[PDB]
C-alpha cells in the first residue's frame, strides 16, 4: 500500500497545506517507512520463491512406478497453468472507495502465472532430478531410485521399497485422493491466511472511518469551516483536525510495522522450510512433517504458500 | 527565550505548551523507531550467532545454510558493526549418463548395493557412488543378499565374484 | 523530470531505478448546480 | 465517482551513462487525460507508461516496473515482460543416471549486521 | 491483562463518556489488540508443552 500525505490529511485547499508546513517533517518519514515496507514485501516472495536459476519442465509420459501425480502438476487443460490443488485454494480464498481517498494498493512484481511456473519448476526438478539440483547440475535420478536412497535416510534398508512398492504406490495414491477432501470439508485451515487479507483490509476500513470525526472541532469536513467562519479564527479546528488525522496516520504506521516484522520473520521460516524440507531430507525432528519425514511438495496459494508433507510412521508393533 | 523576552508569562503558558508536546511527540517517534530496528538488529545477530556456532564450529548438514551447495568450511572476518562470513563448499562439474538396475540377480538371488550406484558402460557393471565417478567390480562384499529374483522390477542376470 | 529527481534526492548524481515524485491530480473543468424547478407561480400578480 | 489521482514515477538510468528518462503514471489509464505525448505510450497493468518502447523479446530484470513488467537501456529506454530464466528440459527415463566426473570448489560471503551505534 | 477503556479514561460522569464519543472509534482498537495478545499468550503454551 501507499498514501498521499497531504490528499488525506487535506482537501482541495491550500491552506491547509500551509499550516501543514509547519510540522513539514512528518509525511516524509512516513512515506520512506510506507514504500520500505513496500519493497521489502515484494523482496519477500523472491528468495522464498526463486530459488533456482534454471526453469525445468516435466516430460510428457509419466512412467513414475505407479505414482499418481495428475493432482500437484499443472494441468493443460486448464486455461490457468495452475493445478486442481491450487483451484481449489484459489476458490476457498476470497475497494474502489478505498483506492479513491488518497490510499493506493501497488500491484506485486511477481504474477501468479510465473510463480507457477516457478512452483511447477519445483515439482519437476524434485521428481526427476532427485536433490542435486538444489547444488548445482540437475542429475536426473529414476523415481524408485529415490524413494529407496529416502528410505536409506532413515535407517530402513533400500529392499523394503523394492519389496513393497505396489502398497507403497497405493498408500501414496491413497492419501493424496484423500487430502482434496480433508481441504475442501472445512474451512478452517485455510483461516491461517484469511487473517492475513481482513485484518489489512480493517486496517483502512478504520482509519477512512476516521475522517468523519468531530476532534474537538465543529464539524470533519473542512470547507464549511472556512465558508462559515472567519479566517483568523478558523485555525483552532483546522490544527486540532489536522493533529487528529496526524495521530491516526501515526498509529496505522506503526501497527503496519507491527504486523511487516512478524510478516518478514513468518517468510524466513516459510524459506527456511523451501531450502530444507523441499530440495534436501532434513533429520530434524517434527520440523518437516510429524514423524520420520521423507519429502515434501511446494503449493501456491493467494498471498502464502502451503506444503504437503509425506512423511511415514510405524503402524503394529510386538513385543519381545 | 525571544517568546519569554517578548511575551508575558499569562500568555508563555498560552504560547509555549505545544512546542513541549510536539518535541515529546519526536522523541516518541524516534524512540519507537529505534526499539523497532533493534528488535530485527537482534533477530539478525541471533541467526549470526547462530551461523557461528554451526557454521563454523562444525561441519552443518543443513542444506543451503552454510553457503550454496554441499558445505565443507567457513571462516569469519570482523567488520565495520558487522561480520562476515566466507563458505568454502563444493561442487560437480561435468557428468555423464549410464544404465542402471535396481538389484543385481544371481544364482537366484537378489543383490543390493551396501552403498552404491549399480551402474554400466553398455558391456560391464560396476558400482559407484552417487557424488563421483570410481567404477568397481562387483563382489561379495560390497553388496548383501534379500530374497528372490522374481519379486522385483528391473532385475538384471549378472555374475559376483567371490574371494 | 531527472532534475527533479536530482531535486528530491538532494544530489547530482542519481544512480538508478525508481523513484517517486508527485501526483498527477486531474482537475475539474467546471461547476454545475442542480435545484429543484418551479415557484409554485406564487400570486404576486394577483396581489398587484 | 470521483476523477482519479496519480502518483508520479522516474525511469532512469545512471547519470553516468546518459540522460534521457521515461515516466510513469501509477493506476491512471491511457488506452487519456494525460496532458499530452512523447516517444510512445504503453498501458500496462500498473499503470501508464511514456518515453520508452515495448519489445517482444524477454530479457532479465534491472529496473523493475510491476506486473511481470521490467525496462533497461540498449539508446533508448526499452520495456519488457519477466524471463525467468533460460529454459532447460531434462531427460527422464526408467534407466538413466547422471554420474559426476569432476568437480570444483568455491568461497562465498555473507556480511551479517550484528549491532548498531549506541 | 484486559483494561476498560471508558471507566479508566473518565470516571462516574456521563458528559466525559460523551466527550470520548467525539474521538468515538479508537477504544475498540486497544480492546482488539489487547484481546489478540491475551489468545495469542494463552495458545503459546499448547505448541510449547
Amino acid at each position: 500500500t501507499s498514501v498521499d500525505c497531504t490528499m488525506y490529511i487535506c482537501g482541495d485547499s491550500t491552506e491547509c497545506s500551509n499550516l501543514l508546513l509547519q510540522y513539514g517533517s512528518f509525511c516524509t518519514q512516513l512515506k520512506r517507512a510506507l514504500t520500505g515496507i513496500a519493497v521489502e514485501q515484494d523482496k519477500n516472495t523472491q528468495e522464498v520463491f526463486a530459488q533456482v536459476k534454471q526453469i525445468y519442465k516435466t516430460p510428457p509420459i509419466k512412467y513414475f512406478g505407479g505414482f499418481n501425480f495428475s493432482q500437484i502438476l499443472p494441468d493443460p487443460s486448464k486455461p490457468s497453468k495452475r493445478s486442481p490443488i491450487e483451484d481449489l485454494l484459489f476458490n476457498k480464498v476470497t475497494i474502489c472507495a478505498q483506492k479513491f481517498n488518497g490510499l493506493t494498493v501497488l500491484p506485486p512484481l511477481l504474477t501468479d502465472e510465473m510463480i507457477a511456473q516457478y512452483t511447477s519448476a519445483l515439482l519437476a526438478g524434485t521428481i526427476t532430478s532427485g536433490w542435486t539440483f538444489g547444488a548445482g547440475p540437475a542429475l536426473q535420478i529414476p523415481f524408485p531410485m529415490q524413494m529407496a536412497y529416502r528410505f536409506n535416510g532413515i535407517g530402513v534398508t533400500q529392499n523394503v521399497l523394492y519389496e513393497n512398492q505396489k502398497l507403497i504406490a497405493n498408500q501414496f495414491n491413497s492419501a493424496i485422493g484423500k487430502i482434496q477432501d480433508s481441504l475442501s470439508s472445512t474451512p478452517s485451515a485455510l483461516g491461517k491466511l484469511q487473517d492475513v487479507v481482513n485484518h489489512n483490509a480493517q486496517a483502512l476500513n478504520t482509519l477512512v472511518k476516521q475522517l468523519s470525526s468531530k476532534f474537538g472541532a465543529i464539524s470533519s469536513v473542512l470547507n464549511d469551516i472556512l465558508s462559515r467562519l472567519d479566517p483568523p479564527e478558523a485555525e483552532v479546528q483546522i490544527d486540532r483536525l489536522i493533529t487528529g488525522r496526524l495521530q491516526s496516520l501515526q498509529t496505522y504506521v506503526t501497527q503496519q510495522l507491527i504486523r511487516a516484522a512478524e510478516i518478514r520473520a513468518s517468510a524466513n521460516l516459510a524459506a527456511t522450510k523451501m531450502s530444507e524440507c523441499v530440495l534436501g531430507q532434513s533429520k530434524r525432528v517434527d520440523f518437516c512433517g510429524k514423524g520420520y519425514h521423507l519429502m515434501s511438495f511446494p503449493q501456491s496459494a493467494p498471498h502464502g504458500v502451503v506444503f504437503l508433507h509425506v512423511t511415514y510412521v510405524p503402524a503394529q508393533e510386538k513385543n519381545f | 527565550n525571544d517568546i519569554l523576552s517578548r511575551l508575558d508569562p499569562p500568555e508563555a503558558e498560552v504560547q509555549i505548551d505545544r512546542l513541549i508536546t510536539g518535541r515529546l511527540q519526536s522523541l516518541q517517534t524516534y524512540v519507537t523507531q529505534q526499539l523497532i530496528r533493534a528488535a530485527e538488529i537482534r533477530a539478525s545477530a541471533n541467526l549470526a550467532a547462530t551461523k557461528m556456532s554451526e557454521c563454523v564450529l562444525g561441519q552443518s548438514k543443513r542444506v543451503d545454510f552454510c553457503g550454496k551447495g554441499y558445505h565443507l568450511m567457513s571462516f569469519p572476518q570482523s567488520a565495520p558493526h558487522g561480520v562476515v562470513f566466507l563458505h568454502v563448499t563444493y561442487v560437480p562439474a561435468q557428468e555423464k549418463n549410464f544404465t542402471t538396475a535396481p538389484a543385481i540377480c544371481h544364482d537366484g538371488k537378489a543383490h543390493f548395493p551396501r552403498e552404491g550406484v549399480f551402474v554400466s558402460n553398455g558391456t560391464h557393471w560396476f558400482v559407484t557412488q552417487r557424488n563421483f565417478y570410481e567404477p568397481q567390480i562387483i563382489t561379495t562384499d560390497n553388496t548383501f543378499v534379500s530374497g528372490n529374483c522374481d519379486v522385483v522390477i528391473g532385475i538384471v542376470n549378472n555374475t559376483v565374484y567371490d574371494p | 523530470p531527472l532534475s527533479e529527481t536530482k531535486c528530491t534526492l538532494k544530489s547530482f548524481t542519481v544512480e538508478k531505478g525508481i523513484y517517486q515524485t508527485s501526483n498527477f491530480r486531474v482537475q475539474p473543468t467546471e461547476s454545475i448546480v442542480r435545484f429543484p424547478n418551479i415557484t409554485n407561480l406564487c400570486p404576486f400578480h394577483e396581489v398587484f | 465517482t470521483p476523477c482519479s489521482f496519480g502518483g508520479v514515477s522516474v525511469i532512469t538510468p545512471g547519470t553516468n551513462t546518459s540522460n534521457q528518462v521515461a515516466v510513469l503514471y501509477q493506476g491512471v489509464n491511457c488506452t487519456w487525460r494525460v496532458y499530452s505525448t512523447g516517444s510512445n505510450v504503453f498501458q500496462t497493468r500498473a499503470g501508464c507508461l511514456i518515453g520508452a518502447e515495448y519489445v517482444n523479446n524477454s530479457y532479465e530484470c534491472d529496473i523493475p516496473i510491476g506486473a511481470g513488467i521490467c525496462a533497461s537501456y540498449q539508446q533508448s529506454i526499452i520495456a519488457y515482460t519477466m524471463s525467468l530464466g533460460a529454459e532447460n528440459s531434462v531427460a527422464y527415463s526408467n534407466n538413466s543416471i547422471a554420474i559426476p566426473t569432476n568437480f570444483t570448489i568455491s568461497v562465498t560471503t555473507e556480511i551479517l549486521p550484528v549491532s548498531m551505534t549506541k
